[PDB]
């Protein structure tokens, strides 16, 4: 006889992400050689970790301006990859096609003032649960860091990943409007003759940043 | 980590700088060969469809993520739901050779016919947006607005008509799907997420 | 290797399945691994 | 401890405010001996020198994103541009060097970037110009940015009359903030140079 | 109401030349002339068919209209065998504006080849003439070019002079038809002129810059008007933007010192709000009032049916900065009331400025109608005191009587401003003169007015019987401004018991008749003339009607034929002034 099989039910439908490869139809094709061709990347995080990209502030600008008044809050933006400030970043470009992430997010802070303007800043991480701090006195009790503008003009602060669950959603919830993943606040503490001068900021993937579960954003 | 702010070498101020430690990080779901070999829908014409990968839309996943690369190499396999007989033709044959059946037809087997095509381009690596001599471009001048503007948008379209995997021709294709495997990418380009008008782009996430 | 999930060998050989690549005679993984870390000056505890 | 004076051929370029050279996309050149040319290529060593050009005048009224896009190769009226009208297929790298000389009392910064195949950009796309071979210039730290890139392209040799692979892009990230003691207007120059050109295929003479 | 209609001045031109598409007065330094725009008139310019010309029409003596040479040349060349311009069908004379010695005419459809590629773009051009001088003024003919620049600007589509001798120019096609307001001082227009430079830069130029793409196709500069609105003396810029706000139409007002932005808006879709604008102080408060036209406006009647009648919005300028907007509707359907709006100055010399509004496609046989509206304290009197009718039939394009008009000019020195009406559809232009206004203080007194039937005072010659008599007395006094006779003869009529086929119970003594006429001749500005006479009651047994009051009626008529002057311009009596008055008398019991 012939080898009996059972044409099983429920199996064999076309799934769009399956590891089944299609049967060939036209063989014996030799490609032109491509070896040692410049500029190859393997994973999308290595582009996101080796190349930092700007943020967005009020006025469609990447820089934040020093403030010559009693209020000392330069910027105060919620921490999500669907935020308003993170929107033009490459890091939130590919995090629009996933569901959840983990790991650190590096923030790069380059000061573009003249050689006579000096200032010092701080950036703090306010974990969720109460209102974010509005003064650098109140934000001294976070996981913060300070730096002043001198010869090396760039500062990189790695945002810690604190969460209950092991992975956090990269899409902020549509109905839930409290943003219970966290805030990140950056202040100025003082400035000497630094009026009208800028602080261009950047963002990169961290050392241990890794995404998970790809879906289709579909320009939403 | 204080750095030299303009040298543009990579710096990663890790979380150990203020106490703590880093964990093991896995990056399989962001691999460029894993994220690109899944099926994507493109809109078909009635009969003749050149199998260009840059006719994938810009809102979908592997169309907006293929445009991350400047130069790409990937073998294509298609999956097309049609009626009649569907003849694939290699790169650069005359378009009168779509009717001939010596070219690799697939007879109609219900419901759809998926088949693996080789890289048939003459170039060593294809490209997402070739610009031989179409754009200057450091600041294009105001030319066409109003009615004429819609057609003026195709002025800057890609020209290497050799940037295709060939063409398929059936009686009426209904839905033909691309996926690209063994994908190699080169020279990254910017990738854009959509612009929030609120404090944060809050969309309705799935929930019980 | 890709998005394959089969432990069996392929049925069609190698050259009726893909297009064979030809040698003649990567970057951003080397770029992201040469990243500076630590500090720039004399740190304290 | 610093060697900060580059030269290409018989032309030198000494800068004292170099933060460093950035090798974009490769540290070494591709195999120039292709099979699409049958071994009829040859290196022209006399094309490797600098040539100066003017880009724009970065003034205090320029907002974010006043970009400038010049396609390389541009009109070279010397030895290199003679090869464009005398040989059909040629390939080369580039090592650009832009200068924005003000003084150490101006503010602001302008990003410099070598980007391949650049056309039809948006100002919302300018946020992520950092992905390319880039190097910032601010007057508080440096005056120059020195970027070096190899030949990229769809295929090994190129027809430069119908195709321009690279595009030197300078855009202004923070606006120029003059002070009581700074410089009012700075002018952005650049000296560009090819690296190891290889022509193949002699045109007939125009006579 | 005082405009002469009997024998108004008629002027004509070549048929098809659109003679009357634009009109103005020309008063130099001491003869008076008329400017008529004929944008389709053939010229002797080398190889230019229908270049269009402006004609200076001699008002003195004969009716001769001599053309004016602003430009006698043909198309200049950019290079060899490469024309720079296209003056053929350039519609020169489509808009003509004059101020003293300065005449400004424009060619909205003048096309121009770029200084780069070989294009044909309607930037429009103008020619400014100051007596012996004559320069060219093409502000839209610049380095900024086609569609998104000033290439399709059609500069000169509407023009106006300010009091500080500054030109206001409108171009509805700039920046993808956003439109543009351009203002230059007449000094630099000639001072910076250069026959070899096609794109002249003017140092003191005010202009509306390009705006967002959502402002495209709005047609700013479609029409223009000048007047002060911020109270600094300098004329500001009023312009209609008829396609703005999704075809609802708007009107912009910019500062005449720095082009700084009031803004009016329409109430109906596609009513063409802003097709025409006018600025004149209508209520004597020395605050310039805004008039906006919308000829396509549809109104509802008692039958509740929509009908296109046209509408003009009268916005009174208050010192508060606000406006007191009044809407005035058209009268005939599809007549496009409000197509042209022309300030007349004080037409009747009463103390308030007046204005004229036209329905060019109205009247019998689509001849055309012009309505005259008088100003007063409260604002503009919504009822027209005069209705000017076209007198010419159609050929192909309708007569369009009233499509363009100009007033506020005392061209005959009679103390009263006149009006030009252009009917380009029949290639005619008409000058209406204003007749002198005579105010008249008529009087009538009856004493005693309570008649005792048994009084019997005044004797009656012929009979021994005496009758109950009383006195009737009438007075005339007249005066007027401007040029008019110092002698004025009137015809006074008196009737006793005007209320009565019935029997009249009172008659005049020295005539025995209820009717009496008196040729009276009073003097202008002179004292009040007054003639009285005796009337008497009939006998008690001659009538039963003793309860009905005896009404004494006085009526007067002026001799217009003898009041005429030189040309035969006969004066007129003031409106709202009773041509007759009446007092009464009762009988007791
Ligand atoms: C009876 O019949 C006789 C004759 O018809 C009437 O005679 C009249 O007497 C009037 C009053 O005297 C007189 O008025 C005018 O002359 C007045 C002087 O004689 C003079 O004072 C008046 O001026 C004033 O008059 C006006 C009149 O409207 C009043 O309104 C003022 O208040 C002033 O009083 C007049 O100029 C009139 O002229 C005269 N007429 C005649 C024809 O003789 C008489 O009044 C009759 N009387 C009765 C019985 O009624
Ligand atoms: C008092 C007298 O004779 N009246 C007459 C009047 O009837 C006539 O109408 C007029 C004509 O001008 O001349 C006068
Ligand atoms: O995109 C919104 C943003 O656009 C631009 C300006 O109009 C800003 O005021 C505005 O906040
Ligand atoms: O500077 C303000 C200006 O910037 C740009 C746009 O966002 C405008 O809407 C805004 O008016
Ligand atoms: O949005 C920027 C834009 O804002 C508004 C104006 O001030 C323009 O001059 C400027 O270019
Ligand atoms: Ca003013
Ligand atoms: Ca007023
Ligand atoms: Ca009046
Ligand atoms: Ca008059």
């Amino acid at each position: 006889g012939i080898f009996p099989v059972a044409c099983s039910d429920g199996y064999g439908g076309l799934v769009t992400t399956d590891p089944k490869t299609a049967d060939p139809a036209y063989g014996k094709v030799f490609n032109p050689p491509r070896n040692m061709l410049p500029g190859r990347f393997t994973n999308f995080l290595d582009v996101a970790e080796a190349c930092p990209t700007f943020l967005r502030f009020e006025g469609d600008v990447p820089y934040v301006t020093t403030k010559t008044d009693s209020d000392r809050v330069l910027a105060q933006f919620d921490l999500s990859l669907a935020a308003k400030h993170m929107s033009n970043t490459f890091l939130a470009g590919l995090a629009q096609y996933y569901t959840q992430y983990s790991g650190t997010i590096n923030l790069h802070f380059m000061f573009t003032g003249p050689t006579d303007a000096k200032a010092r800043y701080m950036i703090a991480y306010a974990p969720p649960g109460m209102e974010p701090p509005k003064t650098p006195e109140a934000a001294a009790h976070c996981i913060h860091a300070e730096w002043d503008t001198g010869l090396n003009s760039k500062f990189t602060f790695s945002i810690p990943y604190l969460s209950a669950a092991d992975y956090t959603y990269t899409a902020s919830d549509v109905a839930e409007t409290t943003n219970v993943q966290g805030w990140v606040c950056l202040f100025q503490i003082t400035h000497g003759k630094a009026d009208g001068d800028a602080l261009v900021v950047l963002a990169s993937a961290g050392k241990d940043f890794e995404l998970r579960l790809p879906v289709d954003a579909r320009t939403q | 980590t204080t750095s030299a702010g303009e040298s543009a070498d990579p710096v990663t101020a890790t979380v150990e700088n203020y106490g703590g430690e880093t964990q093991v990080q896995r990056r399989q779901h962001t691999d460029v060969s894993f994220i690109l070999d899944r099926f994507v829908k493109v809109t078909p014409k009635d009969q003749i469809n050149v199998l260009d990968l840059m006719q994938t839309p810009a809102h979908t996943l592997v169309g907006a993520l293929l445009r991350t690369a400047t130069y790409y190499f990937a073998d294509l396999e298609v999956a097309v739901k049609h009626e009649g007989n569907l003849t694939w033709v290699p790169n650069g044959a005359p378009e009168a050779a779509l009717d001939n059946t010596t070219n690799p037809t697939a007879y109609h087997k219900a419901p759809l016919t998926r088949l693996a095509l080789p890289y048939t381009a003459p170039h060593r690596v294809l490209a997402t947006v070739y610009n031989g001599n179409s754009k200057y471009g450091d600041g294009t001048v105001a030319n066409v607005r109003g009615d004429l503007q819609v057609l003026a948008q195709k002025a800057a379209r890609a020209l290497p008509t050799s940037f295709n995997y060939g063409a398929i021709k059936a009686t009426r294709v209904t839905e033909l799907l691309y996926r690209m495997k063994r994908a190699e990418t080169y020279c990254p380009r910017p990738l854009l997420a959509i612009h929030p008008d609120q404090a944060r782009h809050k969309q309705k996430i799935v929930a019980p | 290797s890709g998005n394959t999930g089969s432990i069996i060998n392929n049925y069609y050989m190698q050259q009726y399945q893909n297009s064979m690549d030809t040698q003649l005679g990567d970057w951003f993984s080397k770029l992201a691994s040469s990243a500076f870390s630590g500090l720039f000056g004399a740190l304290l505890a | 401890d610093r060697i900060l004076t580059t030269r290409n051929g018989h032309t030198t370029s000494t800068t004292q405010s170099s933060v460093g050279v950035t090798y974009g996309y490769a540290t070494a050149e591709d195999f120039v001996s292709g099979p699409n040319t049958s071994g009829l290529e040859t290196r022209v060593a006399q094309a490797e020198r600098f040539f100066k050009t003017h880009l724009f005048d970065w003034v205090t009224s320029d907002p974010f994103g006043r970009c400038h896009l010049l396609e390389l190769p541009t009109d070279h009226k010397g030895v290199y541009g003679y090869l464009t009208d005398s040989y059909a297929y040629m390939r080369n790298g580039w090592d650009v060097e832009v200068t924005a000389v003000g003084n150490q009392f101006n503010g602001g910064c302008l990003l410099v970037a070598m980007v391949p195949e650049l056309c039809s950009i948006q100002k919302r796309e300018l946020y992520q110009l950092t992905l390319f071979p880039h190097q910032f210039i601010n007057p508080r730290t440096n005056m120059t940015a020195h970027i070096t890139v190899p030949f990229v392209g769809v295929n090994r040799y190129d027809q430069y009359k119908v195709h321009k692979p690279w595009t030197l892009v300078v855009m202004v990230v923070a606006p120029l903030t003059v002070n009581s003691e700074g410089a009012p207007q700075i002018k952005v120059y650049a000296n560009i140079a090819p690296t190891n050109v290889h022509v193949a295929g002699e045109f007939p003479s125009k006579e | 109401f005082n405009l002469d209609v009997d024998s108004p001045a008629e002027y004509s031109g070549p048929e098809g030349s659109y003679f009357g598409f634009a009109v103005d007065f020309f008063v130099p330094s001491s003869r008076m002339f008329l400017l008529v725009g004929a944008p389709k008139a053939n010229t002797t310019q080398p190889g230019i068919v229908e270049g269009g010309q402006v004609l200076k029409c001699d008002w003195s003596s004969t009716r001769r209209c001599q053309p004016i040479e602003f430009d006698a040349t043909g198309n200049r060349d950019y290079a060899k065998d490469d024309p720079l311009e296209f003056k053929s069908h350039q519609w020169f004379g489509a808009s003509v504006r004059s101020k003293q010695d300065k005449i400004l005419a424009c060619a909205p459809l003048y096309h121009w080849r770029t200084e780069m590629k070989q294009e044909r773009e309607p930037v429009g051009t103008c020619f400014l003439q100051d007596g012996t001088k004559t320069v060219e003024y093409a502000p839209c003919r610049s380095q900024d070019i086609d569609a998104d620049g000033q290439g399709f600007c059609q500069g000169g589509f509407s023009i106006d002079f300010t009091k500080a001798d500054r030109v206001l120019l409108g171009g509805p096609g700039s920046f993808y038809w956003q439109g543009q307001l351009i203002s230059d001082q007449v000094a630099e227009i000639v001072s910076k002129y250069d026959p070899n430079v096609y794109s002249i830069k003017y140092n003191n130029q005010l202009a509306t810059r390009t705006a967002q793409a959502i402002f495209d196709d709005s047609y700013l500069g479609y029409s223009v008007a000048v007047g002060d609105f911020n109270g600094d003396g300098i004329d500001d810029f009023v312009s209609g933007v008829p396609r703005a706000a999704r075809t609802l139409g708007m009107v912009y007002i910019y500062d005449g010192k720095n082009m700084s932005s009031y803004n009016f808006t329409g109430e109906q879709m596609a009513a063409y709000f802003g097709f025409s604008v006018a600025a004149t102080d209508i209520n004597g408060d020395d605050y310039a009032d805004v008039f906006i036209g919308a000829p396509l406006f549809m109104d509802r009647g008692s039958d509740g049916k929509l009908q296109e009648v046209g509408q003009v919005s009268v916005s009174l300028q208050r010192a508060s900065g606000d406006f007191q907007t009044t809407k005035l509707n058209g009268f005939e359907v599809f007549a496009r009331f409000g197509s042209a709006i022309a300030p007349l100055g004080d037409l009747d010399q009463d103390g308030f400025n007046d204005i004229a509004i036209a329905a060019p496609y109205g009247g019998e046989d689509k001849k055309g109608i012009v309505y005259i509206f008088n100003g007063r304290s409260t604002g503009l009197n919504a009822v027209p005191s005069q209705i000017l009718e076209g007198q010419w039939a159609a050929r192909s394009c309708p007569p369009s009587f009233g499509y363009s008009m100009k007033g506020a000019t005392d061209i005959d020195k009679n103390g009263y401003p006149d009006l030009i009406v252009g009917a380009f559809g029949v290639d005619r232009a008409i000058l209406y003169r204003a007749r002198p206004v005579i105010t008249v203080n008529a009087g009538l007194e009856v004493y005693p007015s309570i008649l005792n039937q048994d009084n019997k005072t005044c004797s009656l010659p012929g009979t021994a019987l005496k009758v109950s008599c009383f006195n009737v007395r009438f007075c005339l006094k007249a005066d007027g401004k401007g040029v008019l006779p110092r002698k004025l003869n009137f015809q006074v009529e008196l009737l006793l018991d005007k209320l009565k086929g019935a029997i009249r119970r009172a008659l005049f003594l020295y005539s025995r008749s209820p009717s009496h006429s008196k040729n009276m001749t009073i003097s202008r500005g002179g004292l009040m003339q007054c003639e009285e006479l005796i009337a008497y009651l009939r006998d008690e047994s001659e009538f039963r009607d003793k309860l009905t009051p005896i009404t004494i009626f006085m009526e007067y008529r002026l001799d217009y034929r003898t009041a005429a002057d030189t040309t035969g311009l006969q004066p007129i009596l003031n409106q709202f002034t009773p041509a007759n008055i009446s007092r009464q008398a009762h009988i007791l019991l």
